[PDB]
């Protein structure tokens, strides 16, 4: 249970805006990981530092996506993630 | 012998430090450059080192032990690499994982070839 | 603190211990035909790092020197890609591509597996 | 960059088998790796290891096939003195 809460604030059917509030603890960076819920080969990923909002683009419209936010405090160590299922 | 435990420990410590420093300066969880850098640089130099130590088998033990077994053994890692790849797999990004694994494997092999080659080239 | 003098020491100690163990293993177990001492070290290392990672996420409170000495030092020196690479190339150069592939697969799949079982061992023993 | 297992001899009884022997006094050799396969076709190559002794035996060869035997003389793991090879048909 880290970047707690976590939600989606944006439209276009090709894009999406995640934001979270992750005070104490300390996070080195977050890795955002997203793909079509079903096919695991579709999953992609990008990295955001100790800020608190991300933006995903180039999504297929009307498709069931699964976003995960992994909160890494030191390269290979990360606190438990949060996921969201969202249709574009 | 006791000289040898020292020869290794020194190199091992130097390499391990360099790797770690590299890993601070270059390394995120998304794609671990600091690791790959160390693993590839290591892969290269060991190609060099091996070509030099066959061509001069007369040299004393402590050199090979400190250069190769120590320095290049600590500079490089399979542990970290493995943990980082699994990390990716666990994240679901199998492409990336494969990429990092291929990079790390093919890369190191290549480097070692070029390291051997660079020595065979510069002794003719 | 990330650049402190305790840390250079924590690493150097573990790195030296691992490197020694690897080397000893490499005397006792390893020929040019098939390098067990290397694979042993790389796999044992692969396993323990799975363990270590599971313990250090579950206790992120612990002090720096532990992760630096266990993982960055000991497991970094216990394991090698350099040696592995040189030994594989050695095989290739000898012409024994089967063997090389085998050793590379062993070393790669093996380490990955081990790390999984090392993670699993900890997740199992903290239900 | 110089010659090793100096003196390499091959008896070839049978079209399936082969007896190598050498004499390799000073330098020291930790072990030899004998490497044999159908010349070129590199996946076919197999290999076995002999210590600081001085005679080997290869079996289960395909008859009437062009083989290449190599003896690599390793002094302390990953380092080896230049090899000797033999090409012969079974
Ligand atoms: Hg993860
Ligand atoms: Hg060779």
């Amino acid at each position: 249970s880290v970047p707690t809460k976590l939600e989606v604030v944006a439209a276009t059917p090709t894009s999406l805006l995640i934001s979270w509030d992750a005070p104490a603890v300390t996070v080195d960076h977050y890795v955002i990981t997203y793909g079509e819920t079903g096919a695991y080969w579709s999953y992609q990923e990008f990295t955001v530092p100790g800020s608190k909002t991300a933006t995903i683009s180039g999504l297929k419209p009307g498709v069931d996506y699964t976003i995960t936010v992994y909160a890494y405090w030191e390269h290979m160590y990360h606190y438990s993630p949060i996921s969201i299922n969202y249709r574009t | 012998a006791p000289l040898n435990f020292i020869a290794i420990g020194i190199g091992a410590t130097l390499g391990a430090w360099l790797r770690w420093v590299l890993g601070l300066k270059l390394n995120g969880a998304g794609w671990p450059w600091g690791t790959l850098t160390a693993n590839l640089v290591g892969g290269y130099l060991i190609g060099v080192m091996v070509a030099l130590i066959a061509s001069h088998p007369e040299w004393p033990a402590w050199i090979r032990l400190a250069a190769v077994t120590g320095f290049l053994g600590g500079l490089t890692t399979f542990s970290t690499f493995s943990a980082e790849t699994v990390d990716m797999l666990c994240r679901g990004v199998y492409a990336t994982a494969a990429a990092y694994a291929g990079a790390s494997l093919a890369g190191s092999l290549a480097m070692t070839g070029l390291g051997l080659a660079t020595v065979r080239l510069l002794l003719r």
